[PDB]
């Protein structure tokens, strides 16, 4: 029942006031530089991490890099073992057949050589026989 | 963010991709010259983030399409919608990669890599804001798999700051090309587990099955199994090309798909499921059922296996957005135990007035489930049972890899696995 | 003069932005070029400049990280209201990241904002500050918006800033981490802000459903009711009222602290255009409704808090007779729980100017409406709710490497989270004895 | 582009040389005079500026008799002069002789015309190699051959056609021998090798063709048709297409392990109704239809590569190996999660004209790595154990420089390979 | 491996030699004079592995006729076929070797060897592609077996790389020339065991009881004798002469059939068994059986005694591959047990639709069986006899020779017979 109404203001489209219920129980520099420093530190956390993304990916290409390279030296060193293997064998073999013929023909040889002491044995029977 | 570019790599890459265009072309009323013949506004609206604008009123895909082999791409720009490709854009070697990840990834595939970059190149320093690349490709090969990854490391080192968006397909004895496919797929998943902002998880062992058991195809071919992910890149990709509010861009949809950087491979779902031949009802409150369905889903785990960390849904086609906000919040409701409660309102929905060609109503479900582990761990088991008998390794320490190689690639798979179950069995009260 | 100037950022505080300025052209017979066929007030003055042609233009700015919002401003119904110049746009967004919008993409268009902003405080014979409306959810909204707040400080050291703020909701929310992005942008915002007008997209949603029957509102139904209640909170400062006659006095009136500086708005009446015609609502009736939670634009409930200030604005077809002896029923029948030190009572003012509605939308036209603007200790519930939120995903660190990967370090997040902790504590002292 | 360079060595490499290369003339159109009225024929034939299309091949053999017929025969204008290769005097069937004494006056002059070869390849793939395994030249002048193209080409892919010995059709009592040298010298320098067992040819041919004596016309002709199917994949573009590196990758789970199964289907005699793909894929896993005489019952897979060519589409080739998967008599090794590699080639077998074989819509090669192989390695080591537990005939490669510690070292090498077989058969 | 240089030394050697050049001129359809009148190209196919091309369209044998003795050599003029040899191929002494080895040997051979080798060595070089040389001689008399053995060894010195091939005849006391047959056929064999690479014994003991016994001719003469032989000799010269597979040169045949190098002695077997000019077919069967038996070897040894280390069956005539086949895989795995087990797959067989001379159908077997020691016992026993005693053992120590040489001999042929028993009694175990 107790409302006390106070005036406030009037004017050409607006009336104001204040209406009073009960009155109360108990009565009673952001810097550029900042700001600047704030974004650059974000700024450079991001190029950081795109770095070491890029490090990262860095470190595939080389890594790409090394096996193409790994699969080249194995190809190469297959070719030589085998080019070394090929030219022992091969080595080995004509020095074995060379041998083979060598000590066949100095058996055939040494038959020649017994042939002329039959002979000279023959000789000193026939004429030699008073 | 405004344009993405396009890569399909390998066979299977080149395949579903081009698949891909003839879905998106057709919705957005591109024939195969190029030229619009819609009647739709909201068909041009963003048709920039996958066309460039040529010479007349044609528009030609933002695509670059790749290969170690040169049959793909013949077959490609033979194929429906081959003329609609930039001649340039067809980068082939002639040697092929020999379904050997070492090949396309160090040998043959670092041999055509940069002629690749500068075709995506070509068409990236065109862009006037360009979003990042989306990578089609399998990880059982060794063109889509070993070169695929290679051109994400190579694309990453020039393109930092861009969406690495992948839909890479994941092999399956049930229909494979190789004996090798465990060991390319463990490579590959390494590379994209540390490459990648968004993988979509497409798997042959969820496709076949959904083509024998559901749609009862005795023998399902790769066309049958094409029809579902055709569907389902056009599912996914509604947010970037029509307009719309939410996940309008590579970059808002990994934040709002990805909480961990390792965790970034998503589970596809779809429905309704159909035949290429089964052109013959679906309701808003079935749509929203085969959200936890595994017969729905493009991977082969099963989302009540585990917890769905985020979600995204897209309904499509003339519905209530009224009665899809309704059921949307009855399947949360209903499956609180299917949820990780420490990501509040992870279930973000789109609704689309186009519908994919060839359906009336459907909807698609970006889930990142933990059951993905699932996934991961079949290829791990597959791998295991080689590489401890080192079978078939020759083949790849021929091309100079080092057997740590995998056992490093392998590590890194069962820690991705180990770190999906951490957090399902996370709680509100850590 | 008293001129105010205002800042519109991203998608929220653009769209906002086309509301509010459609609603003061219609309430000052301002057309969509600028031209005003023009008794008379004068006051609008302070709202808008005049060109050599006799074209009045907006003393504002309108700012995003890309331009496809501001582009529809730039083709739209009021292209010729408006400058190019105070139409500011990048071309890449801070995609739902307040990181990216404060830190990475922000830093890179503050200076040409702020240039925009000094060549319209130059035209200003006594200007009183600024009026930015923004999203606390988005990149843009809330990262952005903080790294401006402290440039204007730097800049305009007294000058008063009052926000437009929108509190994020689920029905219509675009992204997992607003939660984050709006603790973020308080604890920077907080010491440059001297009010704060905070509009839950939840509680505008609901009285479309509600009191509109639009069964699935759009931004377009949630903005033009906006739009109502900052023409309501501005009215006196466009025509010659006598109640919140200069900046400076919402705070004098709303703001016994520097921290709590965050007033709850209620509006009354919203009708439908298409109810069948009605019997207009009494001053009694609007004045009831002031004190119904169901009208308020932050979902909190009055009656777990206290009030230290409320100022009763009124427009249309109202007397003083009607409002005290509405008041009067009012105390006897209900319990308007003011702090110890604080009056109880209310600072009425009447503004004579009629409520507009935009011709063809949803709001029906009326004799009478009411904002009621209350400082009470209630509205710290939408802080607990939004805190609750935050800490199930800081807990577990979800989505904090995006933030991190733009340069914000981890400890940002903690002194964020406890620095609206000490404002929860701050609520709770304030009403305590 | 992806060339391949074929090699025929001394009589059977020469003779299925011809069988090979008269087939490819007429699936590829291509006249006796090398003139021609796909695309990817270039693989195996270059062209020259008078648009004749010249086969990459060089026949070699150390005595002119059989290489002669092919001089003066009917595609003796196919090949030019350098690419008939021929010595004096043949080696004797004695490894020794072929690979050291007889072989070694004649290896620079083939190496320099497979060079002029190679050198007109922008995409070489690798090299295909025909020979027996009994002859002195085939098993000999390869050995010494293959060593020189690695020290030459290295790890380029160097795959073989060799012919297993057969005692129904053999001219020596030393093929054991020539077998385990040839195939312990050859083992490091071959990625991989399809063995074909002339008595499992011979059979085939008295079986399905009703031919009561075989001869090596009839043995030829059926090997043509098998080679033609393995090689039919980089000749043609089809549906599945399957290249060099791809059979290694796909075979060869281990370096030494390199010797895949062969079976052929369908046979049928031209006189004697279209088998389906079903038909001539089950058939595929039937002993009868192998080119090596081996139960694979008595093993386990490890691979599989199936070569369609004719009227077949991927779907039924799908129903066919899915039926295949659930047969549990055929096992596959406890570490191969997925076996099977496909392709498929749309032009039908070709048949020569008065041939023995009837033309057929479909038909398909399978190319299978299964431990049961192993088998024909035990057979030819015993008999090589049972004469040089005496040393006979040992004389005759001693004699030409050979060591019987080379004897040791080639039939130890085929034991561990042996062990090898039975150690990858064996569960983890 | 084309051409082969044929010898023929003494008189045994140039009657079988000239008897050979008879029935193959025949086969290949050459005339006295040389010239082909034949209507067969697969006559002239390899006709050059034993005849060169001279003026006109003649073929002239590359065959050298050498003996110590002008005698042979005037009947061979004049016999059938003697003016197609060239003339200038007719090497020959006066003196004789007096059926002496050492004679031959070591003496009156050694005057005349050089005359030889002149002509040898201008057949050889004129060879595009020589294969080697193929002598045929005895081994009981002076010139054949002493000459003709340091003619290999000759030949040897300058030709080591060729293969050595000889057609011998063994020495029986059932048609003899003289007492001192045992000690020539064993220094003979001395020569044979070293410097050749195959040997075909063809004994005069199992010529004469073929004749007697199965051809019922109570009195044989040479003429009978050497009408077997050059049957023989055209069945396993088969291989070389015509088109084919199977041992179609000299080394091919030798290593086939020699697994070690002192056993290259062979045991000809031949069917049907005719007398001249006697015209009689056996069917495949029966032709495949003789192979076993002892009345069709042309080495007294019974093929049962012992057991085949390798086996080279040719069948001629026109008869069917299948039935030839059929019946040879019956006959080994009917009678295993005469086959060595650890020499796999030890039978070869071929078959030439051109029978020999005067037949219609044939088979011969080339055997490298251990029986073959039966042949060399036989000779030891009677070198031993006589040996024991000194007898007649001035007859060579007067040419120059030390007994030493003899003991020598007869050792190497002991350990020969050995070494047959060694891999007769070897187990496959
Ligand atoms: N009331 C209302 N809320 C809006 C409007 N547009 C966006 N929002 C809300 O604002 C939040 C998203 O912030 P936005 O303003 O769209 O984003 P932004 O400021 O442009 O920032 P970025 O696009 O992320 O750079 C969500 O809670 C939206 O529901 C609008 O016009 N009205
Ligand atoms: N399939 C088949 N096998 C053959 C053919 N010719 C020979 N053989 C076999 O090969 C082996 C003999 O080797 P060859 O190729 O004739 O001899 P080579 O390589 O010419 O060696 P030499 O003549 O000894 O220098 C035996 O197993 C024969 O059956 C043929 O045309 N076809
Ligand atoms: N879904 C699907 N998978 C395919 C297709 N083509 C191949 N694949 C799969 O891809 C893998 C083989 O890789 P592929 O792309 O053909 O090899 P690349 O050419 O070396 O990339 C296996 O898992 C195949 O099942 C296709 O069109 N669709
Ligand atoms: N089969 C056969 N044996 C003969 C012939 N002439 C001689 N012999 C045998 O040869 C041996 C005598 O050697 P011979 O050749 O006459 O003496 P040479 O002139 O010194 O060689 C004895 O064993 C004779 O029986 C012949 O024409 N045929
Ligand atoms: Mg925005
Ligand atoms: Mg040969």
């Amino acid at each position: 029942a107790d409302m006390e109404v106070i005036e406030l203001n009037k004017a050409t489209s607006g009336q104001s006031w204040e209406v009073i219920l009960k009155p109360p129980s108990f009565d009673g520099d952001p810097s550029l530089e900042e700001i600047q420093k704030k974004l650059e530190a974000a700024e450079e956390r991001r190029k950081y991490q795109e770095a070491e993304l890029l490090k990262h990916l860095a470190e595939k290409r080389e890594h790409e890099r090394e096996v193409i390279q790994k699969a080249i030296e194995e190809n190469n060193n297959f070719i030589k073992m085998a080019k070394e293997k090929l030219a022992q064998k091969m080595e080995s073999n004509k020095e074995n057949r060379e041998a083979h013929l060598a000590a066949m023909l100095e058996r055939l040889q040494e038959k020649d050589k017994h042939a002329e002491e039959v002979r000279k044995n023959k000789e000193l029977k026939e004429e030699a026989s008073r | 963010m405004r344009e993405i570019v396009h890569i399909q790599a390998g066979q299977c890459g080149n395949q579903i991709g081009a698949k891909f265009w003839e879905i998106i072309s057709d919705e957005h009323g591109i024939d195969a010259t190029g030229a619009y013949h819609g009647d739709s506004d909201l068909q041009l609206e963003r048709i920039n983030v996958y066309y460039n604008e040529a010479s007349g009123g044609k528009y030609v895909p933002r695509a670059v399409l790749v290969d170690l082999e040169p049959g793909t791409m013949d077959s490609v720009r033979s194929g429906p919608f081959g003329q609609i490709f930039r001649p340039d854009n067809f980068v082939f070697g002639q040697s092929g990669a020999g379904n050997n990840w070492a090949k396309g990834h160090y040998t043959e595939g670092a041999e055509l890599v940069d002629s690749v970059l500068d075709v995506v190149r070509k068409e990236a320093e065109s862009c006037d804001c360009l979003q990042g690349f989306q990578l089609t490709h399998s990880l059982g090969g060794g063109t889509g798999s070993g070169m695929g990854t290679l051109l994400i490391s190579k694309i990453r080192e020039e393109y930092p700051d861009r969406i690495m968006n992948t839909y890479s397909v994941v092999p399956s004895p049930k229909v494979s090309d190789t004996v090798v496919e465990p060991y390319n797929a463990t490579l590959s998943v390494h590379q994209l587990v540390e490459n990648t902002d968004e993988t979509y998880c497409i798997d042959n062992e969820a496709l076949y099955d959904i083509c024998f058991r559901t749609l009862k195809l005795t023998t399902p071919t790769y066309g049958d199994l094409n029809h579902l992910v055709s569907l389902t890149m056009s599912g996914v990709t509604t947010c970037l090309r029509f307009p719309g509010q939410l996940n309008a861009d590579l970059r808002k949809l990994a934040v709002n798909m990805v909480p961990f950087p390792r965790l970034h491979f998503f589970m596809p779902g779809f429905a309704p499921l159909t035949s290429r031949g089964s052109q013959q009802a679906l309701t808003v409150p079935e749509l929203t059922q085969q959200m936890f369905d595994a017969k729905n889903m493009m991977a082969a785990c099963d989302p009540r296996h585990g917890r769905y960390l985020t979600v995204a849904a897209i309904f499509r086609g003339r519905m209530s957005m009224k009665e899809v906000d309704e059921q949307m919040l009855n399947i949360q409701n209903k499956n609180s135990s299917y949820f990780v409660e420490w990501i509040p309102n992870n279930v973000k929905t789109a609704v689309c007035d186009i519908p994919p060609r060839g359906l009336k109503m459907s909807a698609t479900f970006i889930g990142n489930s933990t059951a993905i582990q699932e996934l991961f761990k079949r290829i791990s088991e597959q791998f295991t049972a080689m590489f401890r008998r080192k079978a078939f390794l020759h083949w790849y320490t021929g091309e100079g890899m080092d057997e740590m190689e995998f056992t490093e690639a392998e590590s890194n798979m069962n820690d991705l696995v180990s770190e999906y179950q951490q957090y399902q069995e996370a709680t509100a009260d850590e | 003069m008293r001129e105010c100037i205002s800042i519109h950022v991203g998608q929220a505080g653009v769209q906002i932005g086309n509301a509010c300025w459609e609603l003061y052209c219609l309430e000052h017979g301002i057309q969509p070029d600028g031209q005003m066929p023009s008794g008379g007030d004068d006051s609008f003055n302070t709202f808008f400049s005049e060109t050599g042609a006799g074209k009045h233009v907006p003393r504002a700015v309108f700012v995003d990280l890309e331009p496809t919002v501001v582009d529809e401003v730039r083709t739209g119904t009021y292209r010729q209201l408006f400058h190019p110049e105070q139409l500011i746009t990048g071309k890449e967004d801070a995609a739902n990241n307040y990181a990216r919008g404060h830190y990475t993409i922000g830093k890179e268009i503050v200076d040409l904002v702020l240039d925009r902003i000094r060549k319209l405080a130059d035209q200003c014979t006594g200007l009183q500050g600024f009026l930015i409306f923004h999203s606390f959810g988005g990149g843009t909204g809330s990262g952005f918006t903080s790294l401006l707040m402290e440039r204007l400080s730097v800049d305009y050291g007294k000058k008063s800033k009052l926000e437009f703020a929108i509190y994020p909701a689920p029905q219509v929310s675009t992204a997992v981490v607003e939660p984050y992005n709006s603790i973020l942008t308080t604890h920077t915002t907080l010491e440059h802000s001297d009010c704060a007008f905070m509009v839950d997209n939840e509680a505008i949603y609901d009285i479309c459903r509600r009191n509109l029957d639009i069964e699935r509102p759009t931004y377009t139904n949630l903005n033009r009711l906006i739009g109502q209640i900052v023409s309501s909170i501005t009215a006196s400062l466009r025509f010659d009222g006598a109640l919140n006659v200069d900046l400076t006095e919402f705070q004098t009136n709303l703001v016994p602290y520097p921290r709590i500086h965050f007033p709850l708005v209620t509006y009354a009446p919203v009708i439908s255009a298409e109810k069948a015609y009605h019997e207009q609502l009494s001053v009694a009736e609007i004045t009831n409704a002031c004190f119904e939670p169901a009208n308020q634009m932050v979902k909190c409930d009055p009656r777990h808090g206290k009030y230290m200030a409320c100022c009763m604005l009124y427009r249309g077809d109202v007397v003083p007779k009607d409002v005290n002896a509405a008041i009067a029923t009012i105390k006897t029948k209900r319990t308007i729980q003011f702090v110890d030190w604080c009056p109880t009572g209310f600072k009425v003012g009447i503004n004579y100017q009629p409520p507009t509605v935009v011709p063809g939308g949803d709001l029906a036209k009326v004799q009478r409406a009411v904002c009621m603007l209350s400082n009470t200790t209630a509205i710290a519930e939408a802080w607990a709710r939004l805190d609750h939120k935050f800490d199930l995903m800081y807990a577990k660190r979800a989505f904090v490497h995006w933030y991190v990967g733009e340069g914000m370090e981890e400890g940002e997040f903690s002194e964020a989270r406890e620095d609206l902790a000490a404002l929860e504590k701050d609520y709770e002292e304030v009403g305590m004895d």
